[PDB]
DNA sequence: CCGGCAATCGATGTATATATCTGACACGTGCCTGGAGACTAGGGAGTAATCCCCTTGGCGGTTAAAACGCGGGGGACAGCGCGTACGTGCGTTTAAGCGGTGCTAGAGCTGTCTACGACCAATTGAGCGGCCTCGGCACCGGGATTCTGATGGGCGG
DNA sequence: CCGCCCATCAGAATCCCGGTGCCGAGGCCGCTCAATTGGTCGTAGACAGCTCTAGCACCGCTTAAACGCACGTACGCGCTGTCCCCCGCGTTTTAACCGCCAAGGGGATTACTCCCTAGTCTCCAGGCACGTGTCAGATATATACATCGATTGCCGG
């Protein structure tokens, strides 16, 4: 703001000399693909990577708008022309997520007990029956 | 007297304590401590045959109006009909003969090393070169460097109110047009006073301070009138000023020229109004604030500033805007 | 005359939690017709002890992660890794807590 | 040639028989001795009423029968007809109790 | 000051935290969680004590009821420390009254 | 303004993510419908109790406090939402 | 008059009878120790709570009301023995 | 001349006591005050539930060629009805027994 | 020296039983069971009503609290019939 | 000329019919304590008016996630064979159960009387609600480093 | 002649810095009102004494259940083969998310009645403890009757 605009003589590339003078190039592996072989991880590896990834974070795993629409649709059965605060829907979502995660843990234990690796509906049924939720 | 040596005006104690603060077409700006007070020194090379920094040297009979308006705006802080401390006071202005001492040369070298400069090295001047030195109070840091340092919108409102009050007082008292309020030209200083007092035509009022005090500088292209005589510089022949682009500030000169039909000698206070516009534009676009706008009261005042920005173009002068617009009521 | 200044009951008991407020809450909660003069002190001491225990464990967990503020993840980690506190809050859900990293041995690659 | 039943007949007869009566299936004196020995650790020189021991026995037997039903369900889930300790452990783990 | 005032346990929790870990902070969500925890435990102990007093045909709640409720509610190795702390506090209060 | 068929908005990848957080490696092809059904049952119970609480107070808006009270009544306490 | 080695009084036929009422057809040989352990743990918890109630009441005899209150506290309400 | 007293159960047309329930509500540490219509409601509800259970148990007893109700019949009535079984889901009835039930795979071929 | 009297619900249970099945008796253990049942249900409903009253910052227990607690505690059916019985009883009482 | 399917034939355990005998259940009586009638004082709850915050609904841009198709590797599931652990039954040993006899520790009740908790009036300082600043924490981007999985090339009894 | 090991290669995962954007501590005022201080006063419960119920200990005799051993077969477990069906990866299509903006519905606060509940005194009827018979259920004996396991007896490829 000297009353006129010029080029960039005011600053002698201060930001570059302070940082990224020439370091702004390439990083990590530079060569990728370029092979006839179709690079592929064997089945079961990315599954374990996802297991390790999602057991470390804390954020919600369901899109908010579909859940809110479902909640309103369910609630309209008991009374018409209802209203909600935001924190009410947030609390409902948190409780639902926690319940489902615990149920899946129990289901996995039941599946392993039968000498398998895949979970089937019968495992969910047995878990809910023993838990006392279903008679 | 006259072109006294630099040593008389700059003792070795002040010479060693000079810190480079700025550069420009006019010259150089340093900071030192004198009389147990931080003071700024502006140094300009005058009455020379050489060309420096892309322009020829400036004479004395055109720099006289600059010092005249500077002393007028400094002394208006003592008048009883209209009082305001929005300007900088005059300490001393004097003439020097000699060359540039190496201390300020190495200070300039350090300034280039840290920040960089847009001019040349001032080491070509001999003994016979003539210089002018102006002494001013310390004002603080420019708004440009304080962009990520403002607190919230309340500080913004206080700054705008102070600027408007100062400009209104100037117009009402001395019919002033300064016409170069770019955001690198206002200064912010920390203060402890809770309120600021201003007098216009005998009526006094107070403004919240919010922990800051604003000031204006660099009156090199200003216009004023006194007792039927006008002081200004005619700049109607250099169009490079109006060739700018890349910012609406570059367009404000063209818009003002359109408003006044390329006649600089006329008094049109409305020009200053659009200058506020540009600052307000900056205050809404190029600032980062520490505090979010979660408070409803701050939402209300933000809406107030938005409406002020979108509707203040319809007012006549600074006084009308101050005494009519709902923002300050 | 002079009533000899004042002194909160927390100061005489050496606690940090309020004693008067606990008394007022016990009186207005419909627990019994009359309330003794020593019950609020006991209750305040117990609550302060439990708070200090949980906070210390959470702070250790937060420091381990190289952060200087406690967030709900650290509270969940502190609670679930201590047997006694885990048994105390056995039917409680903490928002934004997550789970404990744990994978069965059968599912691991050979 | 002496008469002999095939393995499984008498088990089903006993299943039908014990699901129709409403008596206690544990002898009383050993249970009383066990209760006193267990309580010996918390306080010395205690006395019990008769109804206290009776209530304890009733609650214990109800608990054991329910646990055995859950164990049978778990064992059948894995294509077996014999109950093994792993079934008890899984049932207790899922039910919540340690 | 227009809104009616609301009370919480924030000040005392912050005092305890700054006493245990001198150079650590806390966020608002953690503060809410701590507040809920304190209220829940208070409610549990008070309800147990009231039931105990009603069982014995008394009409007053004393420190014996609080002590027995603490023994009944908390698990082992947590009951003992709480009992010790409460006894110390009561003795100090009684002596200096 | 009547909503219809919104349970289909609980996608398949979302169920997969929940299972992954649970620690599951292989998922069959008939699990998604079961998950949708059990989620519907859970939500029905909780929302019915919350709406009862709201109605008693002669109010027309469901607040977080009603949800917290209903969850506590079912036996699943929740910390952190104005508890 | 210290008592020792009384868990062996829960004989094998008694466990068989309880299993038969449970609906079990075939049994292993290692079940009895597990049953004895779980019974011991259950009894320990209940008796501890009952004795705490008795000690608060300032008595030396354990009544049926203490057992009923302890069972109700643990969440196993029992009908029939008063209360 | 006080009029001859008329009990409150008679005015409500019930069979359960209303004064006793009022006293129990008052001296129970539930609230500061108790209204005049609460005991009637509570007594009516309790009587209804008792009548339901008793009718089912009496039917079960008659099915067994007896004329007196014992705990076995109460258990048979409670466990064979869905709503009562859901209400009393964590309750043990002394000397009740269990319901006859065998898994299908265990049956002989 | 006198033996303190103890109160129960046997009289009213017997009256209701003679009303429903006019030719059926009962034993002592069954009477104890029904006594415990009535006590348990009374306690549950009263506690829920008290908590409901406290939630709204009110100082009295009315029939609205009892009705809401009944609707909250009882399963799907058994909740309409109980509500109808209570409303009928209250209206009949207040009419006389 | 057998491997089968049905039809007997014997033996064992459970359901059913009739006669005697008891103790637990269904009433009758007397008494006293808890509920009903009658009346007053005051404060909790209902109703109207008003303010303003938060919930619903709309529009446009972008882009991250959901939907779809296909090849193929690894797991679910059936069939088979073998060995031993668990069920059924008999002869012998042990301790539960029942019926009395005797002792006293402790639960349960009553009467006296003091000390601790409720209630009130005057005084005052803790704690919460508005407005405001600001130092550093968390976050992102890039670049480098590491670590791990999927591969071919080999010596050998 | 079946291999079972090692050295390379590429792709995620994790570290190091530099710049940005906001949050969580605090500072002030201003009250509001709830906690503290100093009294009086009525009753809950601590304490001491007494009565008598029911819990504990021991002994003798019967008979049913627990225990040990022999024998055989059906169930559990390991191994092989086959085929379907989920996983990993690239391409195309849908709608969630972000930012901003009006409109007004319903929750929250203030003031004013006024009817409903607690509290007190008097009086008598409902409900509890105690004592007697008689009859529903328990016990004993005999008698079918349904079902399990082995043997006979022909029978079509």
């Amino acid at each position: 703001a000297r009353t006129k605009q010029t080029a960039r003589k005011s600053t002698g590339g201060k930001a570059p000399r302070k940082q990224l003078a020439t370091k702004a190039a390439r990083k990590s592996a530079p060569a990728t693909g370029g092979v006839k072989k179709p690079h592929r991880y064997r089945p079961g590896t990315v599954a374990l990577r996802e297991i390790r990834r999602y057991q470390k974070s804390t954020e919600l795993l369901i899109r908010k708008l579909p859940f809110q629409r479902l909640v309103r649709e369910i609630a309209q059965d008991f009374k018409t022309d209802l209203r909600f605060q935001s924190s009410a829907v947030m609390a409902l979502q948190e409780a639902s997520e926690a319940y489902l995660v615990a149920l899946f843990e129990d289901t996995n234990l039941c599946a392993i007990h039968a000498k398998r690796v895949t979970i089937m509906p019968k495992d969910i049924q047995l878990a809910r029956r023993i838990r006392g939720e279903r008679a | 007297k006259g072109p006294v040596p630099f040593s008389h005006c700059l003792p070795t104690e002040k010479l060693q304590r000079c810190e480079k603060i700025g550069e420009g077409v006019f010259g150089e700006v340093f900071q030192t401590i004198a009389d147990h007070t931080p003071v700024a020194i502006k140094i300009i090379a005058i009455e020379g045959p050489d060309l420096v920094n892309g322009s020829h040297q400036k004479t004395f009979e055109e720099i006289l109006p600059e010092i005249i308006i500077s002393k007028e705006l400094s002394l208006l802080s003592g008048e009883v009909c209209n009082r305001t401390e929005g300007f900088i006071g005059l300490n001393s202005v004097h003439c020097v003969q000699g060359s540039y001492p190496p201390l300020l040369l190495k200070a300039w070298d350090h300034y280039n090393s840290t920040k960089g400069s847009a001019n040349d090295r001032p080491d070509f001047f001999k003994d016979d070169q003539l210089f002018i030195v102006l002494e001013f109070e310390f004002g603080g840091i420019d708004l440009e460097q304080m962009r990520t340092k403002l607190s919230s919108l309340a500080t913004a409102k206080s700054i705008l109110h102070q600027l408007t009050a100062s400009l209104a007082v100037a117009e009402a008292s001395l019919r002033f047009e300064h016409r170069d309020l770019h955001w690198g030209n206002v200064l912010l200083k920390k203060t402890s006073l809770k309120k600021l007092h201003y007098t216009l035509n005998g009526k006094s009022s107070t403004i919240p301070s919010c922990g800051l005090q604003v000031s204006i500088i660099d009156y090199t292209l200003s216009r004023l009138e006194r007792d039927g005589i006008v002081v200004f510089c005619d700049v109607s022949m250099d169009e490079d000023l109006f060739t700018g682009d890349g910012d609406y500030q570059f367009d404000i000169y063209r818009l003002m020229k359109k408003e006044n039909n390329n006649r600089w000698g006329e008094y049109h206070p409305y020009s200053n109004v659009l200058w506020l516009h540009y600052l307000t534009d900056k205050m809404l676009k190029q600032m980062t604030f520490k505090t979010k706008c979660n408070t409803p009261a701050m939402k209300q005042i933000k809406r107030k500033i938005q409406e002020f920005h979108r509707t203040m173009l319809n007012f006549s002068s600074a006084t009308d805007l101050l005494c009519q617009h709902s923002l300050f009521k | 005359k002079t009533r000899a200044k004042a002194k909160t009951r927390s100061s005489r008991a050496g606690l940090q939690f309020p004693v008067g407020r606990v008394h007022r809450l016990l009186r207005k909660g419909n627990y019994a017709e009359r309330v003794g003069a020593g019950a609020p002190v006991y209750l305040a001491a117990v609550l302060e002890y439990l708070t200090a225990e949980i906070l210390e464990l959470a702070g250790n967990a937060a420091r381990d992660n190289k952060k200087t503020r406690i967030i709900p993840r650290h509270l969940q980690l502190a609670v679930r890794n201590d047997e006694e506190l885990n048994k105390l809050l056995g039917r409680v859900t903490i928002a934004q807590g997550g789970v404990l990293p744990n994978i069965q041995s059968v599912l691991l690659p050979k | 040639k002496p008469h002999r039943y095939r393995p499984g007949t008498v088990a089903l007869r006993e299943i039908r028989r014990y699901q129709k009566s409403t008596e206690l299936l544990i002898r009383k004196l050993p249970f009383q001795r066990l209760v006193r020995e267990i309580a010996q650790d918390f306080k010395t020189d205690l006395r019990f009423q008769s109804s206290a021991v009776m209530a304890l026995q009733e609650a214990s037997e109800a608990y054991l029968v329910a646990l055995f039903e859950d164990t049978n369900l778990c064992a059948i889930h894995a294509k077996r007809v014999t109950i093994m300790p792993k079934d008890i452990q899984l049932a207790r783990r899922i039910r919540g109790e340690r | 000051r227009r809104k009616t005032r609301k009370e919480s346990y924030a000040i005392y929790v912050y005092k305890v935290l700054k006493q245990v870990h001198p150079d650590t902070g806390i966020s608002s969500k953690a503060m809410s969680i701590m507040n809920s925890f304190v209220n829940d435990v208070f409610e549990r102990i008070a309800g147990e004590a009231s039931r105990l007093a009603h069982y014995n045909k008394r009409s007053t709640i004393t420190s014996r009821e609080i002590q027995t409720a603490v023994r009944l509610l908390l698990p082992g190795e947590l009951a003992k420390h709480a009992v010790s702390e409460g006894t110390k506090a009561v003795t100090k209060y009684t002596s200096a009254k | 303004k009547v909503l219809r068929d919104n349970i289909q908005g609980i996608t398949k990848p979302a169920i997969r993510r929940l299972a992954r957080r649970g620690g599951v490696k292989r998922i069959s092809g008939l699990i998604y419908e079961e998950t949708r059904g059990v989620l519907k049952v859970f939500l029905e119970n909780v929302i019915r109790d919350a709406v009862t609480y709201t109605e008693h107070a002669k109010r027309k808006t469901v607040t977080a406090m009603d949800v917290v009270y209903a969850l506590k009544r079912q036996g699943r306490t929740l910390y952190g939402f104005g508890g």
